[PDB]
């Protein structure tokens, strides 16, 4: 969908991985340094994308992506390879 | 042992593993109808 | 016939097999996907409306039907071939 809809969905399901409010997380934020989330945690936002929107992470992927924009483009550009 | 191990890890890993089938004969869905992205 | 009223005895016939309301039953949704529905109760809506409108669906047609409208368009083109 739209890169502002995506946000969205994300930033909620962040919210109850970890607790952070879903108007704090930015594209500018990094999980594993801004949002202080490690890897078995950005696992679960992986893990509930995968049930809710269908957007599966492994672990290699995962690793792999740093920020809020990236994850965000990474699943923007699925959407584009539509 | 039943409470740290048991219900934590080996309940929660053999439901994931058997998927619909854990709740059979009942038939459900590994997932829900894929939802769109919120506004 | 038309487009609403193929619908609209699917619709019936799906009230029956699984108790589905109408309004869920609309062309874009899937049987298998967002009806919910097995194999097994597919045919067995294709048995009763062979015995109400002779429109006979056979089983290699229904594996291939994925939603709705899809068996609308086989009721359509039995219509057509007929």
């Amino acid at each position: 969908a739209t890169q502002e809809e995506i946000i969205a969905g994300l930033a909620e399901i962040i919210e109850e991985v970890t607790g952070i409010e879903p108007s704090e997380v930015t594209p500018e934020k990094s999980f594993v340094d801004d949002l202080d989330i490690d890897s078995l945690s950005m696992v679960e936002i992986a893990v509930q994308t995968e049930d809710k929107y269908g957007v599966k992470i492994p672990d290699e992927d995962l690793a792999g992506l740093r920020t809020v924009g990236d994850v965000v483009a990474y699943i923007q550009k699925l959407e584009e390879e539509n | 042992f039943d409470t740290l191990v048991v219900r934590s890890l080996m309940t929660p890993s053999i439901a994931t593993l058997l998927g619909r089938w854990f709740w059979w004969p009942q038939r459900v869905r590994e997932r829900p109808v894929p939802s769109k992205w919120p506004t």
